[PDB]
């Protein structure tokens, strides 16, 4: 019933007023604490009173820290209608989203020799090797690779890559593989259906979730959620810096009602969820109404109007 | 009038894959000779730090070198093989053109990148310390000089190649500290050639546009290891890293070009290896070393065979052996 809401910056606050349209569409029983943007402690507080948000975009990781999300699932997977280079690909994105190279440890040794620091604990790594394993069987996933590159940083990833060894032993019904970055990416776009769950450390998430959502049709369709041990937040999935900032009433919303969808199920509203899912797969399979960056000549209202006419239609 | 390549045959297919670089290159009367060595690393007083005299020897005499694939060592301590290369001629820029074979069917048709590594720092430096119990630390390092040098590379290797454009490729909005000295070094040398059209992108926003639409992108530059995973990304935009040239440029004018894909021992031996990789640095190598007309030809001829589809390897789909193959560029470069 109550779900914390974090509208973000540039498109963001267009984007979940679409979820509120469709929501009110489908007579979702869902009321969103909008919070718009020191001020993290409200939202803190309203996260353990709710446990389950929904958002935009050591700037925001602070959050990410304070409601300790440390697993981030990426779902790619292609939609039915909208085409691409790569189709009927279905993957998911394990990553480790607190550590690594981005808690800002930087510092001058001499004029012009800056060093920094990636830190990656024991803690963490199993606790997402454990993650993922659970994420794999909860969903009837075949295998997990865990992606590194322990040949070079044979300390960190090296640690990473053994704790993974270590949780795959506890999970024998789940195939495990290991895989170097440097070929997972390049592999990533000759086939990538031979992968099935994917698990890293922050920084190769940051690359995999980007470069595998360009094979499913892009940052506007691509959701994304980060899971604590109590909380989950539903966002999207390619969050590179030009996600989706650029411009107005032309955004994609199909990237967070599908994570709205995602969200709904994950509330064990499921009939909602599964409703919503089917209107937006349905839509973009007609092929009518498509936003620019799906090729379409579609205002982002005119996509969430038909979604809404179509998410009607099904409820009568 | 004739010029000695130091050439590395290295281990698997290697030695199969240089006979066919070098038969070829006699086949287009190309005037360069061979010396042959080998670099796997000898242990040196009290460990294993080092390379074979008579190699460094070699290479700082004829200052190309053509690199087969190499094994990767199982003893104990032996570090990574092109580690110690990297150290001992300072190879600091890494190239690796990508562009779609004609004859090689792809999804993706119409892409010509080159990506520019710094080869010395960044993540891949040799410092990694356990703090605590259960809690690691790596060091990612960028200093000026280094990114003034990449960067310095990328900008003249546009201007004698006819690139229009460099992008800089960078996560400074996350590692604001060191990769932002790259971007201000980058961008200092921009300002330096404006005759290049110079712009800055994020890694993450990179790898989902390369993904869906490659054609937008000319050189690429980019600390180490951006460069490592973005170089095979491309990679698999064309082919693969049976298809794909890489060179490495060093201090003194020594300059290595190789091939990056598997020592791949399963087919060695068996005349099945596809050397179109290896020959294709060959020919970034004979462009590097001025003969561009020799260089025409051979990279012409392969393209032809590939083309044509008659005379085709296992691994790119075809039935025929790497003789067959090897035999076919000979002769089509000798008609030309
Ligand atoms: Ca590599």
């Amino acid at each position: 019933f109550p779900v914390t809401m974090l509208p973000g910056d540039g498109v963001g606050p267009e984007l979940m007023h679409a979820v509120k349209e469709v929501f009110k569409a489908a007579a979702v029983p869902v009321e969103f604490q909008e919070h718009h943007l020191e001020k993290l402690e409200q939202v803190l507080s309203s996260m353990k009173e709710n446990k389950v948000a929904i958002i935009g975009k050591s700037y925001d990781m602070r959050l990410r820290r304070k409601l300790d999300l440390f697993a981030n699932v990426v779902h790619v997977k292609s939609l039915p209608g909208y085409m691409t280079r790569h189709n009927n690909l279905d993957l998911v994105i394990i990553r480790e989203q607190t550590e690594g190279e981005y808690s800002s440890l930087e510092h001058e040794s001499a004029r012009g020799v800056i060093e920094c620091l990636k830190i990656v604990t024991r803690a963490k790594s199993q606790r997402i090797a454990k993650f993922a394993f659970d994420y794999a069987t909860k969903k009837g996933r075949g295998k997990v690779t865990a992606v590194h590159k322990a040949n070079i940083m044979k300390l960190g990833d090296g640690l990473f890559l053994q704790c993974c060894e270590e949780v795959a032993e506890l999970y024998p019904k789940i195939k495990f593989e290991t895989m170097i970055i440097d070929n997972c990416c390049m592999q990533l776009v000759q086939n990538p259906y031979q992968f099935d769950v994917l698990v890293m450390p922050n920084l190769y998430g940051n690359i995999i979730d980007n470069l595998a959502a360009g094979l499913v049709g892009g940052a506007g369709v691509v959701p994304g959620e980060s899971y604590s041990a109590e909380y989950a937040v539903f966002e999207t999935g390619a969050r590179h810096p030009f996600a989706q900032a650029v411009g107005r009433n032309i955004a994609n919303p199909t990237a967070m009602l599908l994570s709205a969808s995602n969200m709904l199920r994950h509330l064990n509203l499921e009939y909602h969820s599964s409703m919503i899912a089917d209107a937006v797969k349905k839509v973009i399979k007609v092929g009518k109404v498509r936003t620019s960056d799906m090729g379409g000549y579609a205002t982002c209202h005119d996509f969430t109007e038909e979604i809404c006419r179509r998410v009607k239609d099904l409820d009568e | 009038g004739v010029q000695t390549v130091t050439l590395i045959p290295g281990d698997g297919i290697g030695p199969e894959i240089s006979a066919a670089v070098m038969k070829i290159f006699d086949a287009a009367k190309a005037p360069i000779q061979w010396e042959e060595r080998n670099v796997t690393a000898i242990q040196g007083p009290g460990g294993k730090w080092m390379i074979p005299s008579e190699a460094k020897e070699s290479m700082d005499k004829n200052k190309m070198g053509l690199k087969g694939p190499l094994k990767t060592p199982i003893a104990a301590g032996h570090p990574s093989m092109n580690l110690l290369l990297r150290k001992t001629f300072d190879l600091y820029a890494n190239v690796r053109p990508c562009v779609s074979i004609e004859g090689y069917k792809t999804p993706y048709t119409d892409v010509n990148i080159v990506t520019i590594r710094e080869n010395t720092e960044g993540e891949y430096s040799g410092i990694e310390h356990v703090i605590v119990d259960g809690v690691v630390q790596s060091i990612k390092l960028i200093t000026e000089g280094a990114s003034k040098r990449i960067a310095e590379f990328a900008f003249e290797y546009a201007r004698n190649n006819h690139r229009s454009n460099v992008t800089a490729v960078h996560k400074a909005n996350i590692m604001r500290m060191s990769d932002g000295l790259f971007l201000q070094k980058c961008r200092e040398v921009a300002e330096s050639c404006k005759d290049i059209k110079f712009n800055e992108m994020y890694l993450d926003t990179v790898c989902l546009n390369m993904v869906q639409d490659p054609s937008q992108f000319d050189v690429l530059v980019m600390p180490n290891l951006y460069g490592d995973i973005l170089s095979d990304l491309c990679a698999g935009l064309i082919g693969g890293l049976g298809v794909t040239p890489s060179g490495n440029i060093g201090a003194n004018g020594v300059a290595i070009f190789e091939s990056v894909h598997g020592t791949a021992p399963d087919i060695a031996g068996k005349d099945m290896a596809n050397p179109t990789a290896l020959l294709l640095s060959a020919v970034m190598m004979l462009r590097h070393m001025g003969l561009f007309d020799h260089a025409a030809r051979i990279e012409a001829a392969c393209f032809a065979t590939i083309k044509d589809g008659k005379s085709l390897t296992k691994d790119l789909g075809g039935n025929a052996k790497c003789s067959d193959f090897t035999e076919e560029i000979c002769r089509r470069v000798k008609d030309l």
